[PDB]
């Protein structure tokens, strides 16, 4: 169940997204090359993103050590995505 | 292990990132030294030296196209100074999972005028007494420290209190 894409929830919702997909991405670069960063102002991923890695073991590595991390003063809650299709209805 | 070469610019990935920058992909290369990086023309708004073998963030030709640098995961200990005149816009500097010790070794990203993003997680100077409160304080223009604001208050807070006989004391240590 390990896949390549994490998803962060519990993300601080002042934040504006293009603000927040910035820094996101600028946390989760020493885990590895970032394919892309979603993160919609939409009731469906309110507080959410995903950040999909290039590679599977970055993933994991992310989510075991970001655990937790006061990102704009709260902790993040990181998971593994659940699914592909799961991605697709959250944007939708 | 290869060095920072031209040619080793142009096998490199060159493309536009996920927030919409031009990124050059320098990333694993166990590079030991900053060198070379005229050969980029200035095409950059990103260059990502992750996972490399630098000890020092020096040697940085006129790009004033760049605005963010990441260097995770080097061994960097040492900045030099006057990088300002080299590239004026950096906006992010991510230097997460290095060496800077004291904080007296940030003094040389006091003269950038639009750096507002620095990340120091996992450097021995982001346990320091003070961190916070001096990083306020020394870089008025700073938003975003360690993915924590700098609040309005934590300005204000951080003024005050330098202003103070026992604040101006702290600094004198710091030096």
């Amino acid at each position: 169940l390990p896949n390549q894409t994490i998803y962060i929830n519990n993300l601080n919702e002042k934040i504006k997204k293009e603000e927040l997909k910035k820094s996101l991405y600028a946390i989760f670069s020493q885990f590895g090359q970032i394919l892309d960063i979603v993160a919609l102002k939409t009731l469906k991923m309110r507080g959410q993103a995903f950040v999909i890695f290039k590679e599977i073991g970055s993933a994991s590595n992310a989510l075991r050590t970001m655990q937790g991390f006061p990102f704009y003063d709260k902790p993040m809650q990181i998971a593994y995505s659940k699914s592909d299709s799961d991605i697709v209805a959250k944007i939708k | 292990m290869v060095k920072l070469t031209p040619e080793l610019i142009n096998q490199s990935m060159q493309y536009i990132n996920p927030v919409r920058e031009r990124e050059l992909d320098l990333r694993g290369y166990k590079i030991p030294q900053i060198e070379n990086l005229g050969a980029t023309l200035d095409q950059f708004d990103t260059i990502d030296l992750s996972d490399n073998d630098l000890r020092k963030l020096d040697n940085l030709p006129h790009l004033p196209r760049l605005k963010t640098l990441l260097l995770n995961n080097n061994r960097i200990l040492r900045i030099s100074e006057g990088l300002e005149e080299a590239v004026p816009n950096l906006g992010s500097i991510i230097l997460t999972g290095n060496n800077l010790q004291e904080l007296s070794d940030l003094e040389p990203l006091v003269g950038f005028t639009k750096l507002e993003t620095i990340s120091l997680l996992i450097n021995p100077v982001s346990t320091k007494p003070n961190y916070r409160e001096y990083m306020a304080y020394k870089f008025p223009q700073l938003r975003l420290l360690d993915f924590r604001k700098i609040k309005q208050k934590d300005r204000q807070a951080a003024q005050e209190f330098f202003r103070t006989k026992q604040g101006k004391d702290v600094l004198k240590e710091i030096s």
